This record gives C-alpha cells, structure tokens and sequence, in this order.
DNA sequence: ACGTTTCTAACTATCA
DNA sequence: GATAGTTAGAAACGT
C-alpha cells in the first residue's frame, strides 16, 4: 500500500528535553550525511524494533544505555500512525508498544508506560496492509512455513542495512538463513500479483467441497447407482407375497410393467391378540409416560438453569413503564416458582414404574409364551415396503439428496476449472517476467559489468541470478536494481500489501569513486518518478550532501537534523 | 413511543431487556466515559456501537480484558479463536439492530453504580464488560471510530 | 355401608385377598385360595339371638381366619388416616377424588357380588393395580398446571376441543416450554434476531390457512371437530421444512410455534368459536 | 456418517425386545432425549454458524451504513419523542461521521480465514443435522409406528433390513 | 515469521 | 487498603 516513513523519534530517559526525532521527506530520496562510527547504521533495527519485531537488534552501551522508548512515525495511504516501543533492558527483548493514530502524528514527551500490545500493533498493520488473514496451509500441517503473512512478514524487501547490500547470499532484510526465506517464498505470488484475498480462499474452500464430495460419493448413490439387485428382485420376491396372502397379490410376473408392478407392490391363535392389545396401544402410551416423567424432569432442570440464566430482570413517554418495565419486573418476581420441582414426577418416573414393571412385562412374557401368513408376515412385509419406495427417489429431484448432487457437485469442477495451478503459475511467470523487464531500466542508470544484459530471479531461492565474476560494488547495483523493481511492481500493482519504502545502508561501505554513487542516486532519482511519485527511498552513507543537490528527487534533512551524532551527548 | 406490542407479542423474546438490561448500554458505558477521559458525547452524539456486550461469544472474551479496545479486537484476530470476521459486525449489527441498540436508548433520557457484590452472575459480568467499552471510546476519536471498529456511518 | 370401608383392609394387604363376604359359612374353600385370605368381614349389628360370639375372635376347618367390625362404624376418618400413614406417598389435595374413584371400585364389585350368588373373592393385587393406575392418573395431572400454567392455559383448553389424546397435550406443554427456552438461550447468544420471528410465525399462514381450507374442501362429510382433526396432524407433518428462521430449526420447533399461537388470540385448530 | 445415521437399532432393538423390558423402554427414552438435546445443540451452532456467513460474505460483490435520514425508516419499526428529540439529533450526528471526512474506508481487513473456518464449520454442522434428523426420524416415526405387537416390531424390523442390507 | 506450554507481575477489585 | 486474583506479560520449541 502507501505506507512511508516520515520521521523517527529517540525518547531519552526524562533528562530535560530531546525526544531526537529523525524526519524523512516523503516520496523522495532521503539522505544524511554520515561520520566515521556516528551509530547512524543502527537506525533500521531502531525502526524494524518498533514495527513489531519480537526481538531486539538496537546495539548495547550506545543506544540502550540513554533511551527510554523508540518510536517511529509512517504515513499511510489515509491519514498517519506513530509506533513508539519502550527500551527492553532487562527482560531480553519484550517491551510493549504504544501506538497512536489520528490525522496529523504529534511528538509527545515521555510517556511512562505502555497501553499497546505489540501483536495488537502487528494486526492493525495486517489490517491496514490487506494481508490476507488466510494460514496459506493447503494441506493444513500447521506450519510455519505457510502460516498468516503479517506486515511484520513484509518488512523483508523494506530495508537494506550494511551486512546485506554488499552481500549476495542474504537479498532482503532478515532473511540470511532461514527467518524469512519460507515466508518469502511462501508469499512472493501473493505480493507480486498472482493471488488475492478472493483468489486465496479457493484452495480450501475446494478441499471443503472435496469433504462434501466423499460425503456424498461415500455410498457412490446407493439410490441411484447401486440399485439394480434390488429392481431385480422387486419382480421376484412378490411370489412370496402370495404365499403371505391378505391384500390381492400379483397376478402374473410377465403381464404387468415393472411400473405397474412397483404399484402392485405398494398395495385358538387369537390368544396372542388377546394378550398383544396392552403391548400396541397401552405400551406405546407408557413409553408416552415415560416421556411424560423422564423428559419433563430434564426439562424442569433444563428451565431451572435457563430461569437462573434469567438472573438478569433486576424523554417523557407515558407507556415505557407500565408494559416495558412492569412485565420485567412482574417476571423477575416469578422466577421462585421455576427452581421448584413437585416429587411426583420423580415419584412417577422410579416408584410408579416399578410398580407397573410387574405390571407390563409380566404380559410380554405372556404374549412370548403364547407366540411359541404369520403373525410377523405382514410386519416384515407392509412396512418394508414403505421403506424400500421412501428408499427408491421420495425425494431425489424433489427436495435433498441427488438435487444437490447436480447443483453443488456441478461446481466442484467449476472452482477447480476457473482457477487451476496452472493459471497460478502462468500469473506468478508473467508477474516475475513484469519484474525482471522492469528490472534492466535502471542497468543504463547504474553501472555494471554489463549494463545490458536482462537480470532475473526465480521465486524458489530468492537469490541474484543475473544471467558473479568481477564483482564487488556490482552487488550493490544488482540490489538496488533489484529492489526498485520489486517495489516499482508493488507501485504499479493494484492491492499490493506491501509498504513503499526502502531503506539503504551504507552503499559505499566497499568503496570507502563518487561517479558510481552519484549514478546510484539517479537510479534513485529515475525510480521515484515511474509510478508517477509513489516510492520512498532513504539512504545512511557519509557520502556528502552535494550528491542529491543536483537531483530532482533527493532530500538532506541538514544532517542529523542539525546534529553531530544520532545520540545527543547533552541528554 | 412504547416497546412490546401490547398483547398482540409473537412470544416474550425479550430476554435482552431493552428497558432494564441496557440504558447507555447498562447506563455505565458513559460513566466510564467520563472517569477515563472527559469528553461529554451526550446531546447528539451516538452510542450506537458495541453491543457484543449482547453477544455470548464476545462477552466471554471481554471479560478478560487488556486496557484498549485494538488490543481487544486483536483479541478478536489470532489463532486462539480462529475468528475475526466479527469485529467487523459492528458494521452489520446497527442496520436492523437485532441487539436492539438505539430502542434500548430512549428508557435512558449520577447516582453509583451498584457495587459488584451483588453479582447475579450475569449482571455484573455485562456491567464489567460495558465500562470497558465506554473507558475505550474515549481514548479514540471519529475517524478511529470509523478506522478500528471497521464502520463507514 | 361395607363400600366405604371395605378398602380399609384392602391397604394392607400384599396379595392377600381381603374377603368382603345363618345363610354363609357353609362354604369350604370353594375358589381358589391365598396364603393369608382374611375372611369374614360382614358385621352391621350387636348380638342377637344367633350368638356371633362363639369364637370371639381366637385367632369351617381348623385355624379361623375371622375378623369383623365391632359397633359398625361405617364410614370413618380412619379410612383416610390410613392412605397418610402405612404404604405409599402422593397427598397433593387430590386424595377426595382418588377416595372417590376407590370407593367406586368396591361398590362395582359389590354390586356384581350382589347378583350372581358365587363367593365374593377380592383380588387385592387387582385392587394394589387400580390403586396404582388412579395414583399415576392423578400424578400426571398433577404433573400438568406446573409444566402449563406459569389454572389451565389457553392452548390446551383449545386442544381438549378435539381431545386427541393425553400425550399430545403432553407434547404442546413441552414443546411451547422447550420453544420459549431456546428463544431465551438464542436471545442470550444473540443468535436470532427479534424480528425473525415475525418473519417465522406469521408466515405459517402457509399452513394455517391454506391448509385450514384444503381438507374442508375435501372433506364435506365432517359434522362439528373431526374437520380439526387431520388438520392439526398435517400441520405436525408439515411445518418442519420451513426456512424462515434462517436456518432451518429443529423439528421441536414450529409445534410449540403453533401452540404459541393459541395463549393469545388467533385462529387455530378449532373449527367453532372461541 | 453411518455410524450416526445407524444409532437406532442400537437402542429401538431393545426398546421393542423378544421381551420387553421398562428399564429398556428407560434407557431408549433416554438415548433418544441425548439424541434430541444433541441436535438442539446441532441447530443453534449451524444456525449461529449459517447466520454469520450470510451476515459477513455480504461485502464479496465495505457498505456505506447511511444511518443519515433515518428519521423513515427506523421511525416506524418500533410499536414521535423516540424521533424528535433522540433521533433528531442523531439524525444530525450520524452523518457527522461519513461526510465529515472526504474519502470513504476502502475495502481494509481481510476474512479469509473466517471464511475457511465458517464455510467448515457449515459443512460439519449440516452432516451432524443430517445424522441426527434421520436419527430421529427412525427413533419417533411418522405419526403412528410405536408398538410392541406382532405388527410393528415386523415393519421396524423390515425397516432395519432395507436401511441395513444396502447402507453398510 | 507468532502460537503454545510453563512461569511471574500488577493493578484493581473487593472488602480495608 | 489488603489477601487474593485474574489477566497481562516472558522465554523456549515448533519448523
């Protein structure tokens, strides 16, 4: 996004005055003119420890020493924020923030204690940013490699201190080893243009339909597709109906369509009726009672909880009163009639049940000694046919089931089909082919050993791939060329989350020859002006202050500000 | 202008009371107002905000509480809950007002509050979380309204 | 006289066949006998010319099993002193009408002692089983006006118009309490909005309405509330689909919805005036 | 899941017998009220669930809230002073918010792991409704099928046949 | 790159 | 205004 810094503070520890602020004009070339061990090469962990770092790079006995918060201030694409973070001193590195927003950003004195956490800090970045808040796990391992981008995973290709510029094994700003090289190569298609936040949500949202998919295709339709036996022997097992025999059974197998034929389908022993008639309708009624006792005990335990849960009863209209205070107030005297349980239905689920278990299965037992067609015919066959037609599509093209399966099962294809891999891929190449032809404009506006042979990278490594030999300060014009494009591309983009400044660091630190800076700040000049104003540079050197006088984007802020060291001795 | 319908109620759904739960949302998100930082929002100005005070998945994580309301919906945005979708329903939840707000408003127009030994377990739990959200409003001015609380009025 | 006491012994008794019962005592086991069998309980008078005292309670055959209530004292307080004490609990104010509904009992069984001259065996397990059916009778009417009235409430003496069955009242008392519950647990979550019941239960005109005028279109033959009859269960069968609610909701919703309804003014189930 | 959608005949087995049994008769209305409680639990997590998705998924095609003139609108959704003199006000104060800025807030916060998360959470609560409904479907009936006869314990074993010869 | 385990610190209720 | 007390903040492992 637009996200610059414009100045950046140095709290002391409440001497008499001094907060050390360190501006910055914004969207220009921002220079200061360096001594020969000022400490000016430690403002970026200064900066980097106030955006959110969790540990502590700010150098011992110089700074830490003297300072009692650092703050920094960066201006957003609408209004500004100031992010200030107290010294760590003892407790390792685990100060809190205090972070202030409004229109305008004001330097106040020291402000004791903290109010901001400083993961409160790094969400409201992620928020500003338009990070997607997405875990980037396709495969959800809980990784840390595919984890939440933050801003705080942005501030890589944001500075350039001293032990990377001249350095082609660690490109960006802390990522030498292993602490951001995963999260670049993680995020590098999402921040040069390939993904978004709605492209993002589609690899899990396809493996949630993926879910929904084996779901459904568990049974592989067994109403549908794995029903053929039984349309085989629904012409078949009727021949036992017949000899089942009450309603008028079939006819003949091969006279009638197996239509007609579903339609066919659909249609002294007396003292085990005698006995089965307190079993059907006396039994089922007692089950009834049961759920007359037992569930109503539940429920007056259930809505004794929810009547304690309701612990909570206790302009000149003429009726906000009398119906909208006094029915509350009437309900909150009413609740002593809800904690309140009668024994008899506690008394009719245990005692009167085991009065009438006597009293119930002694004529089961009957009914089991007086049951040593058939009785169980007509059960086992009406009934299993209602089953079998409310099996066979009652509802398929109607309401559930297969009706989803040709809406819902028709756009898992459609997820997979408008956003593959390989689109992802063709994006990422055409957006890495944007960056490295943007790369070699700026090859004439530097020098080289060849200053028109086309730079690239690859997102797999992260590293300098030109096309080594003969080099040296090269790497330095590699790095700068490298940094404009990436961030000229995140100008250029639409939604990109990342912020707009790069910070150099002593970009003569082989050198100590001037010819070769001063084509470095037109570089810099050229680069502002791309994206028509939408990049910040700021560069810590000792070279003087005459190498940006003769440049239309280059500022000096009068040295330290009018100063002699980062760090005021008169503290 | 009364509340409740009369007789004619589809069913006593009021159980968020809108004359005895809330008045300044439990009346006490404008006394911490004034106890953190005076400034008088009271003629015209809007207390239609939080009602998550009315929600039972983010008064449970207002009772634990830091000290300012971006550490609260940062609260919101990790890991822990796997959530914050609901921190912008502020935005959501005053177009109807299913919460209420601004019906439970008007049986409002400084006696102390009731102490929190009378707990109710309920009562005081919304009167804790509700002085919380009236102390945070105060540190934040209209375009942080309209900046953390993700609302365009 | 014998009917309002002969319930006394009966109570305690344990399968012990508890006779009711000159012109008698010639009779030597002529059914089939118990263990205890209290026999002889028929005295209204004094002494007389036929000297009732012979045996004067010692304590046919050879050991005698005679008992009989000295200066007939029919009908007294001590028939009801006997429920409070001995066996079993209830006394919830019912216990006139669980008497009333027990000396009814053994004035049935007089009365079909009193043709069809066999002798008069009581079963008292017959009488602990119908003891128990009016005792779980009253226990579950007085299970309702608790879980109903917060006398009887408006959507049940409507449901007693067609009077289906108990379970069904059983199930409106549950189901209008169990609905009222989840409103107040979704009103603590916020879950449902206040406006969506409006938006839930005045669109079940859907059923109350166009299915009030579907079976009355079809059925003709239906005289005065056997119309409401199927109506109501396919109100049941067809109000469990709808979602209004947002989310579809259980099946024990929208059957306490429709006995919502009926505590206040509205049409319903009941094809007459009310 | 078949292991949910089979937890009937697990319990209705022995509820109908063969002998019955009261205590059977106990623990099946037992199981069945868990069965019932479960899916009240099952209904108020999807709709909560299904609520949020339809509330928060509104921006994907932020929103102006315009609460400015809302003096006929919201003035009769209640059942004059609620307008006058509390509204009035904010009728004037609720568009000292939007205008008294130049540049709206542009689209700023991301929601894709809530959607990930809600869109899952619809998908797990709606197979557990789906369980739990035929689990009771099976477990209540129709209208009419609780007996202990000669008849009814044939259809809920023919049932059982036809759910389990096929679903394994 | 921060979550996820244990630990201490502190300020603020809760009673001085 | 004091003992607890709950929540906020600290350090190493994850990978």
């Amino acid at each position: 996004m637009f996200f610059q810094i414009e100045k950046v503070v140095l709290w002391s520890k409440e001497a008499k005055h001094k907060p050390r602020v360190i501006e910055f004009a914004l969207n220009k070339v921002n220079l200061i003119t360096g001594s020969s061990k000022s400490g000016k090469s430690s403002l970026i962990p200064i900066i980097d420890y106030c955006l959110g770092s969790s540990k502590c790079s700010i150098p011992v006995n110089t700074i830490r020493d003297t300072t009692a918060w650092y703050g920094v201030q960066i201006k957003t694409k609408h209004s500004r924020l100031l992010i200030a973070r107290r010294d760590p001193s003892n407790q390792l590195s685990t100060s809190n923030a205090f972070f202030v927003e409004a229109e305008n950003i004001e330097i106040p004195q020291n402000i004791e204690k903290h109010n901001v956490n400083i993961d409160t800090v790094k969400n409201r970045l992620n928020e500003i940013s338009g990070v997607s808040n997405i875990s980037f796990d396709f495969y959800d391992t809980g990784r840390i490699d595919k984890k939440r981008t933050s801003t705080r995973d942005l501030s890589a290709f944001n500075y350039q201190p001293q032990n990377i510029i001249a350095n082609p094994n660690a490109l960006f700003y802390k990522t030498d080893s292993f602490e951001h090289k995963s999260k670049l190569v993680t995020i590098l298609p999402y921040v040069l243009g390939a993904l978004s936040n709605t492209d993002i949500e589609n690899q899990h949202r396809i493996k949630n339909l993926e879910e929904e998919y084996r779901k459904v295709e568990r049974r592989l339709l067994k109403l549908k597709r794995q029903n053929e036996d039984w349309l085989s022997s629904a012409q078949a097992y009727v021949i036992k109906a017949m000899e089942l025999g009450l309603v008028n059974s079939d006819k003949d197998i091969y006279q009638l369509k197996p239509e007609r034929l579903l339609n066919v389908l659909k249609n002294i022993t007396k003292r085990s009726r005698d006995i089965s008639n307190n079993l059907a309708k006396v039994k089922s009624r007692l089950q009834n009672i049961n759920s007359m006792n037992r569930l109503a005990n539940t429920h007056s335990d259930a809505s004794r909880l929810k009547r304690e849960r309701l612990s909570l009863s206790k302009s000149e209209p003429n009726e906000i009163r009398s119906l909208v205070l006094e029915p509350l107030a009437r309900a909150f005297s009413n609740l002593e009639a809800e904690l309140e349980v009668p024994i008899h239905v506690q008394g009719a689920l245990s005692r009167e049940k085991i009065y009438l278990e006597g009293e119930l299965t002694r004529l089961a037992s009957e009914m089991k000694d007086v049951n040593t067609y058939d009785a169980f015919s007509v059960g086992k066959f009406v009934g299993e046919v209602e089953k079998a037609l409310s099996l066979m599509g009652e509802s398929e093209s109607e309401s559930e089931l297969s009706k989803e399966y040709k809406r819902l099962k028709k756009e898992l294809s459609v997820l997979r089909l408008k956003i593959d891999p390989r689109e992802f891929e063709r994006k990422t190449k055409l957006q890495l082919a944007k960056v490295n032809k943007l790369a070699s404009d700026w090859l004439p506006h530097l020098d080289t050993e060849n200053p028109n042979a086309p730079i690239s990278l690859h997102e797999k490594e992260l590293t300098i791939t030109v096309n080594e030999i003969g080099s040296g300060a090269n790497w330095l014009s590699y790095h700068v060329a490298i940094t404009l494009a990436l961030h000229q591309h995140f100008s250029s983009l639409e939604a990109s989350p990342v912020p707009n400044y790069i910070i150099y660091d002593q970009p003569s630190q082989v050198y100590f020859d001037i010819v070769q800076v001063k084509k470095i700040f037109e570089a810099f000049n050229g680069a502002i002006e791309k994206t028509k104003d939408n990049l910040q540079i700021i560069v810590l050197d000792h070279a003087p202050s005459t190498l940006v006088k003769s440049i239309p984007k280059g500022h000096l802020v009068e040295e330290w500000r009018n100063g002699i060291k980062l760090i005021p001795l008169d503290w | 202008q009364m509340l409740k319908p009369e007789n004619n109620l589809e069913k006593e759904a009021w159980e968020i009371n809108n004359p005895a739960m809330c008045s300044y949302m439990l009346w006490i998100a404008t006394l911490a107002y004034y106890q953190k930082q005076k400034e008088p929002i009271h003629p015209s100005r809007l207390f239609c905000l939080f009602p998550f005070i009315l929600y039972s998945d983010t008064r449970n994580v207002l009772l634990s509480s830091k000290g300012s309301l971006k550490s609260y919906l940062a609260k919101f945005s990790n890991s822990k809950a796997i959530s914050g979708d609901i921190p912008l329903s502020i935005h959501f939840r005053i177009d109807i007002q299913k919460n209420k707000t601004l019906d439970a408003l008007i049986v409002a127009f400084s006696i102390k509050p009731l102490p929190n030994s009378k707990l109710t377990d309920t009562i005081k739990e919304l009167v804790y979380c509700s002085t919380k959200i009236g102390r945070w409003l105060s540190e934040m001015t209209n375009q942080d309204l309209a900046r953390d609380l993700k609302v365009i009025f | 006289i014998q009917e309002y006491r002969l319930t006394q012994r009966l109570l305690e008794a344990n399968n012990s066949s508890c006779i009711g019962f000159n012109w008698m005592d010639l009779i030597d086991s002529g059914e089939i006998d118990v263990d205890n069998t209290i026999f002889l309980l028929f005295t209204n008078k004094r002494c007389h010319s036929e000297v009732l005292q012979l045996l004067s309670t010692s304590q046919c055959r050879l050991i005698s099993k005679f008992t009989y209530i000295y200066g007939s004292g029919s009908a007294p307080h001590d028939l009801r002193e006997s429920y409070k004490l001995h066996r079993l609990g209830a006394l919830e104010e019912h216990l006139d009408e669980i008497m009333y509904e027990i000396l009814g009992w053994v004035s049935d069984v007089l009365t079909l002692a009193a043709e069809k001259r066999q002798p008069t065996i009581v079963r008292a397990k017959d009488f602990g089983a119908r003891l128990g059916e009016i005792e779980s009778k009253y226990r579950q009417k007085t299970i309702l006006n608790y879980f109903c009235n917060r006398d009887a409430p408006n959507y049940i003496k409507q449901l007693n118009l067609i009077n289906v069955d108990d379970s069904e009242l059983e199930e409106a008392a549950i189901a209008n309490l169990e609905t009222k519950d989840a409103v107040v647990e979704w009103t603590l979550n916020g879950d449902v909005q206040d406006y969506s019941y409006r938006y839930y239960q005045r669109e079940l005109r859907r059923c109350w309405g166009i299915q009030k005028q579907k079976i009355h279109l079809d059925f003709n033959g239906r005289p005065e509330t056997e119309v409401g009859q199927r109506l109501y269960i396919e109100c049941l069968n067809n109000v469990t689909r709808y979602y209004l609610e947002n989310k579809k909701v259980g099946d024990f919703f929208a059957h306490g919805t429709l006995h919502s309804m009926a505590d206040k003014l509205t049409i319903g189930w009941h094809p007459e005036f009310d | 899941d078949w292991l949910s959608s089979a937890q009937a005949y697990v319990i209705k087995a022995m509820e109908l017998g063969y002998s019955t049994s009261a205590a059977n008769i106990k623990y099946a209305s037992e199981q069945e009220a868990e069965i019932t409680k479960r899916s009240r639990d099952i209904s108020n997590n999807l709709a909560k669930v299904k609520s949020r998705l339809q509330n928060i998924n509104s921006m994907n095609r932020r929103e102006r809230l315009s609460l400015s003139k809302w003096l006929l609108t919201q003035n009769d959704i209640n059942s004059n002073e609620i307008r006058s003199l509390v509204l009035e006000p904010l009728a004037r104060a609720f568009s000292n918010l939007e205008a008294e800025l130049e540049v709206p807030i542009h689209v700023q916060g991301a929601l894709s792991r809530e959607k990930i998360y809600l869109e899952g959470e619809l998908t797990r609560l709606a197979s557990e409704m789906k369980d739990v409904n035929t689990q009771l479907k099976i477990l209540r009936g129709n209208k009419r099928k609780l007996g202990y006869d000669a008849f009814s314990v044939g259809k809920f074993v023919g049932e059982v046949e036809k759910a389990l010869s096929l679903m394994g």
